[PDB]
């Protein structure tokens, strides 16, 4: 139940076209540089 | 196995203040309550031994996301050592500490329409012992004072005789009543009897049978704090004085 | 054994000395103390002769 | 389970909204349960209570007596229509009885729904400067609050929109056909052995088989009301053509679907029943329910499963059975759905079509996490069985998004599909069993069981008893509105009146476009041939040198009891005409106006029957012809 | 009142 | 896992604590009853339905006048019960019909499934003999359910009637007539608290067959369970003919309940039936006690106990709430026996909401563990084995009611005169199938337009001399109407052409074991078929040649199985249209051809 | 802004002193219910009157 | 239609 | 019966 996104570009600017889409770009954000930590992490360590 | 040491009235409920609600509840999916199961019990029996899986046994189960949930899952963790799965609750609730939930107004969490009948019922009240009733009365008595329900709280008592035998006696905004009450509620302890590393039959008992020995194992171990020889080793805040009371109490 | 018409009742006197005395029975049956009313049909009874 | 903080920001991401917040708890006598959703099916008392009243509505509204006292005149009538060899309806049949009853009673409220339709539009079309007004300006508000607005700024003659008030203002002829009713204290089974004696085809004749029955008893009749169609059409309209476009499509998939389910028991074939599963213990810490609906008017199930807090559901083919499986081929899939699971099953009947119930389907699925699993149950058991709009708003706004777009052109089934295989299947299904029962029993018996005569319910020949509520000048006006069609071929039309008075004149007049037919006639207990006419492939009639789509029948009569209008096609089994959809509904237009214009039968002269235009009358008074 | 029973009733004080 | 929102959604309800819960139910049943029973209807046909019993030729002091209030009053309520009950008889026949059809596949289904809930064997059951009514929910009961099984509503039949008319020392032949118009105050009070039950062949089956195992079995016991029925029904007419003021049932509820601390009294007050029950919920204890009915010598309403299930106090204080039972006795005990057992594994809710709806709109739990057990409570209570003896209980009813008739009538007799005292307390209206009464025949078969109206004649309760007879009603002025009464050896076709009219068919005799001898072979019911073109009304009397014939003992398991009759031949007709002289007598099947029961052949 | 003075009884609740009933309790069962806001019972109560 | 309205509809046709 | 069908068939069977 939830959409897919071809990109952080487009799934950041969806949410901010939503209702409470201040809110929901905070968390968007944080995931944002969740996302840069695990690509870094993932990048050093192959699993 | 920290919650099931505690002896008396002061040590569990400064050991309830002291925890968050975090340890209440449990991230593991577990299995569901009330089904009838086959368990191998080979020391016994070569046949599968039939039980009944309850929310009393030390193990996680699922739980219902509701505020009935949360509270059968703080009695369980209270009278079992583990709690259930409720997740999502939120970071709020799960900060503070297990006895602000049950008898502070500021939390948020509203528990006016719980009833005893059925909590008693689900928390199957006719397989627990001596101490693991008087735990969850203790409980029951913080709550019905929380939302003022102390004549529902007697009457529930008043149904059922042999609850109001053992029903602790502490007024829960009073202090010294704490300090005067001698009950033992300790599941877990040093055992002056011959305690062996052999299996039980019932889940209840052979779970309870693991925390009483590893309660032996953690006694024994490096993490105790033996009171005797390094008591000038613990900071003045946890130091034991007899002018040390609970918070709002 | 009833051979008559309908249901009959039979007395029992088991004295004033035994302490207790358990009733089974082949069929499930009612039993009662004189001048009370009759229960349901069970297997088993435990009694006190001196009811 | 959840807690917020005191003067934090009121919004929150999601858009419906649960009566028990996050922490999915209510306490009991509080206003926010009180308001919450009722299980009707999964609920004992509720679901024996509710039949109890709609077996009530009806039974007050048509009485088992009066129908019985009916037969022997309705016979007369039916014989009095001199139809060809194997096109004759013969009532003393108790089967062909049967299946009048449930013809006449099912036609009478899609009949009615189609003349309030028509009203309907007339109004909108006369405020067209004003309902476009409203269409344009206001866009962010709820759905039926824009049917209230519309219904307002029009005389609708009906302003409410919500189930009370539809409840409120509904004609006898509309309470739906209760099955078991119809289908009580009647023969089932006579014994007929190597006897072909008048005296045992009399008997025999007078009996019906074990499978009719079973088909009665798992009958229910839908009838949607123009009101609760108007919020699916000006949900997205933005003119008042389009809305009118939107009205007369779905209406027309109505027409269709009513159509079909007729046909169901014509065949021979025992119909499934909608029923719900649920798990044998009553307090499951793991709860499941699982739906099946067999719409009998329609041609796609729906299988509704709830397995938690996850919805799931499949539309499946009613037709191509030969399996042992009830369910066809899935049309639609929403996931996974297990028809296998073992638990209570509890019979219902469905009050909503197959469209609306996947309609609330799919909202529902949308907002699956949003709401609680007593207020998914409670919203999905309310429509399902009680034709009960859901109180939260954002729901029943996204409901009729969803409604539109199954009904438009754009809608994931196409339904024109699976409408015509259903047709093809009863056909087939009805060929097999008569040569089936032939080579059992005699040709005689076969006719007696399952007749050739009535195949679908517009190609039937039926009657239609009206009801009068207006009298001008001691001249009571009975209306009927013929057609539209889903047939093509020649049909005629025919008007029996009775009347306390031995002798007596009564008028009939036919409403087009251009002008009246005025007819007058003095005959009783007869019909009379009223007026006869040609369908196009289309559906369209060149009535007096104009196409036309539907036409107003009115009769005027002094002091009478029962005016009855009969229908009859020409040839039997005449061949069906596409179903409409938007687009073919707004290429053409036709008026409707003139149907409300009345005459006074008793300031008519000789000189004024015939065939006038609206030029030769003056400004008001439609009767004489002198302008 | 029913068309059947009008019927007849007609047709009674009639013929 | 679940929030737990839908479990309380599915919960039982209370139906009689609750005012609101009150008040819907009283007015379905009220709206039901008027429905098919007009008011209006009813008192205008009031002297066609006079003039009727009149022409019947009956002795002084055996016949009945309508023109007395009391005695109409009692007539319609005599009517109403005596229809739907012959109405569940006909079921009744005919579903053992088609059991004795299919034999073989009931007693497999009997045999090889035993593990499957009662609900679902009666449905495989039901299935499987294709009887008319295939469904043994609730709901389907209630649809499946013609107009004349309805139960009488009191109230509504008591409606409007002039009560308390006083005429001073007066013996005035006008003032004899104001007198009998009126009625008196009891037997408004009786009709205020009086409500009827008819219980379906379709509930009936789940208790005879969950642990029958043979056809013969579950016939028997079906056979068994409606002559107890039948019997009950009985008692409850003759408590409204006796001048006393029947008890109703009642509900006491603390006046300011406590959530922890409630408790609930129901006393049950079936007026069909020779017991009733008390039943109180404190805690989660459930207790119960079943009194006799008949006694009550002192103030006090219950009389001797007769089964005892645990101590009630029946002088508790609280606030009194009033209802009707919808189910018998055997039903409310055979509930409370099995929630007495499950009382452990239930909460409180469930416990009253699964006890209240039962006895109120008569709606099965819908625990199956519960369901089953109370299906066989049942049969025990309505078996040779029962804790109950019911022969000895409906005969002391039965004497109870007829010392009190007598000592009313000739307290009344003493206060006023025998005229006054007659016009109030009739003896003509004994019992039930004892009295003379009236059966307003519906037809729904047409055979080349002559319509069908099917009576069972039997079985009876009673034994002494019948008498049987037709009033038919048609459009026409002149018509050939045909009555045929089917036996076992073969069926008797007489002929009639007199209308608006009694007209007696039958004269039939039953002896002490209730079973007659129509021609040559002994009979327990004959059916009789009446045909008729265009008919408006068809109704066929009976009445037995003395006053208050002597009763027929009420027949248990074994007599049922110790004697078999054949049915069968009910369902075949015949068509008068195609009727010859020569075929107008008695005959038997032997000289008819096989299908053709109209020409001799 | 009226003050009738009028002699009234004291009402004891079947809520109790917390304002709330308890869940599963025969209180809960005989507590009032809202027959207009709820849409089930107003659409119920139109039809009895209607048949009526 | 009732049966007494019936005897005397009859009753006044015939006469 | 209604009043009217009531004067109407009386009216028929007189006249």
């Amino acid at each position: 139940n939830v959409n897919y996104y071809s990109s952080f570009d487009e799934f950041i600017i969806s949410q901010y076209h939503a209702q409470d889409g201040i809110n929901r770009v905070s968390t968007c954000v944080i995931l944002g540089l969740a996302l840069q930590a695990y690509d870094q992490m993932r990048r050093a360590l192959p699993v | 196995m920290d919650v099931l040491s505690k002896g008396s009235l002061k040590e569990l409920l400064a050991h309830l203040e002291k925890t968050p609600l975090e340890e209440a509840i449990s991230y593991r999916i577990g299995t569901v309550p009330y089904q009838n199961v086959l368990i191998s019990r080979n020391e016994y029996y070569n046949q599968l031994y039939p039980d009944t899986t309850s929310l009393i046994d030390g193990v996680s189960r699922e739980g219902q996301r509701n505020v009935n949930g949360l509270i059968m899952s703080i009695i369980s963790y209270v009278v079992s050592g583990s709690g259930h799965y409720i997740p999502n609750i939120g970071f709020m609730l799960l900060r503070r500490s297990i006895l602000d939930i049950l008898t502070k107004h500021d939390t948020g969490l509203v528990t006016n329409n719980l009833n005893y009948g059925i909590i008693a019922r689900n928390l199957t009240v006719s397989k627990m012992n001596c101490e693991q009733r008087k735990r969850m009365l203790i409980c029951f008595k913080l709550l019905a004072y929380k939302d003022g329900n102390q004549n529902d709280y007697e009457i529930y008592l008043n149904q059922n005789i042999p609850l109001k035998q053992i029903a602790p006696n502490f007024i829960p905004g009073d202090m010294r009543t704490v300090i005067h009450n001698q009950d033992q509620l300790a599941i877990v302890g040093i055992p002056a009897y011959r305690l062996t590393q052999s299996t039980e039959l019932s889940i209840r008992d052979d779970n309870a049978k693991s925390y009483k020995l590893g309660y032996v194992d953690w006694y024994n171990s490096n993490s105790f704090l033996r009171e005797r020889s390094e008591f000038n080793l613990i900071r003045l805040k946890d130091r034991d004085t007899k002018y040390g009371k609970l918070n709002g109490w | 054994l009833n051979t008559g018409a309908g249901a009959a009742n039979i007395t029992f006197n088991f004295g004033q000395i035994a302490e207790t005395v358990i009733l089974k029975g082949s069929v499930p049956f009612q039993l009662a103390r004189l001048n009370q009313p009759m229960p349901a049909a069970r297997f088993t009874y435990k009694l006190r002769p001196l009811d | 389970a959840w807690v917020t903080q005191a003067y934090s920001s009121g919004l929150s991401q999601n858009s419906i909204i649960s009566l028990t917040g996050n922490d999915r708890t209510v306490a009991d006598g509080t206003f926010n349960s009180m308001i919450m959703p009722r299980a009707v099916i999964a609920n004992e008392r509720e679901h024996f209570m509710k039949t109890r009243i709609d077996k009530i509505e009806h039974d007050l509204n048509r009485s088992a007596k009066q129908e019985m006292m009916d037969r022997q005149s309705l016979a007369e009538d039916y014989n009095a229509l001199n139809l060809a060899v194997g096109q004759e309806i013969k009532l003393d049949i108790a089967t062909q009885h049967q299946l009048n009853r449930l013809g006449s009673a099912m036609y009478k409220a899609d009949h009615e729904r189609e003349t309030e339709l028509t009203d309907l539009i007339n109004r909108i079309r006369e405020n067209e400067v004003t309902v476009n007004g409203i269409l344009e300006n206001q866009k962010a508000i709820t759905a039926a609050e824009r049917a209230d607005l519309l219904l307002e700024v029009v005389a609708s003659t009906a302003k409410s929109v919500s189930a009370a008030g539809r409840a409120a203002a509904d004609g006898s002829g509309v309470v739906p056909v209760f099955g078991p009713s119809v289908a009580n204290g009647i023969k089932v089974g006579i014994d007929i052995a190597d006897s072909v004696a008048e005296a045992a085809i009399a008997v025999k004749e007078s009996g019906i088989i074990t499978q009719l029955n079973d088909v009665y008893h798992a009958f229910q009749s839908v009838h949607v009301a123009p009101n609760d169609v108007i919020k699916p059409a000006a949900v997205v309209a933005g003119t008042s053509t389009e809305l009118i476009g939107n009205l007369q499509a779905i209406y027309s998939r109505l027409r269709s679907h009513s159509d079909i389910g007729f046909k169901k028991a014509t065949v021979g074939d025992v119909i499934p029943n909608s029923y719900m599963i649920k798990p044998v213990n009553s307090t499951e810490y793991a709860s499941w329910q699982l739906y099946v609906i067999h719409p009998v008017q329609g041609s796609l199930g729906l299988v509704v499963q709830l397995m938690g807090d996850a919805l799931t559901y499949n539309v499946f083919a009613q037709y191509g059975n030969t399996s042992a499986s009830e369910f066809g081929k899935t049309v639609l899939t929403g996931g996974a759905t297990n028809t296998a699971l073992e638990g209570t099953k509890v019979k219902f009947q469905t009050k909503v079509t197959a469209q609306q119930a996947l309609a609330l389907t799919m909202a529902l699925k949308d907002a699956a996490s949003m709401l609680s699993q007593g207020e998914l149950i409670g919203y999905f058991e309310q429509y399902i069985n009680l034709a009960l709009e859901p109180d939260n708003l954002s729901l029943q706004d996204n409901m009729h998004k969803y409604h539109h777009l199954l009904t438009s052109q754009n809608s994931p089934i196409d339904w024109n599909y699976h409408d015509e295989e259903m047709h093809k299947w009863l056909d087939s299904r009805k060929t097999t069993n008569y040569d089936a029962m032939q080579k059992k029993d005699g040709t005689v018996i076969a006719d007696i069981h399952i007749p050739k005569v009535f195949n679908d319910l517009r190609n039937t020949t039926l009657h239609c008893k009206l009801e009068g509520k207006q009298t001008i000048a001691g001249y009571t006006v009975y209306e009927y509105l013929i057609g539209p069609w889903a047939h093509y071929g020649d049909i005629d039309y025919s008007v029996v009146v009775d009347t306390l008075n031995e002798e007596t004149k009564w008028y009939c007049e036919v409403i087009g476009i251009d002008g009246h037919l005025l007819i007058e006639k003095s005959v009783q207990h007869k019909p009379e041939k009223i007026l006869e006419l040609t369908v196009n492939d289309s559906g369209v009639t060149s009535f007096n040198g104009r196409n036309h789509d539907r036409l107003k029948l009115k009769v005027y009569v002094k002091d009478s009891l029962s005016v009855k209008v009969f229908r009859n096609w020409i040839g039997i089994n005449a061949p069906r005409v596409k179903t409409k959809m938007f687009n073919d509904h707004i290429g053409v237009k036709y008026d409707y106006s003139h149907f409300d214009k009345n005459i006074s039968p008793a300031h008519l002269t000789l000189t004024d029957l015939g065939w006038h235009t609206w030029d030769q009358y003056n400004a008001g008074n439609w009767t004489n012809i002198k302008p | 009142l029913s068309e059947t029973e009008l019927r007849a009733l007609k047709k009674l004080s009639t013929t």
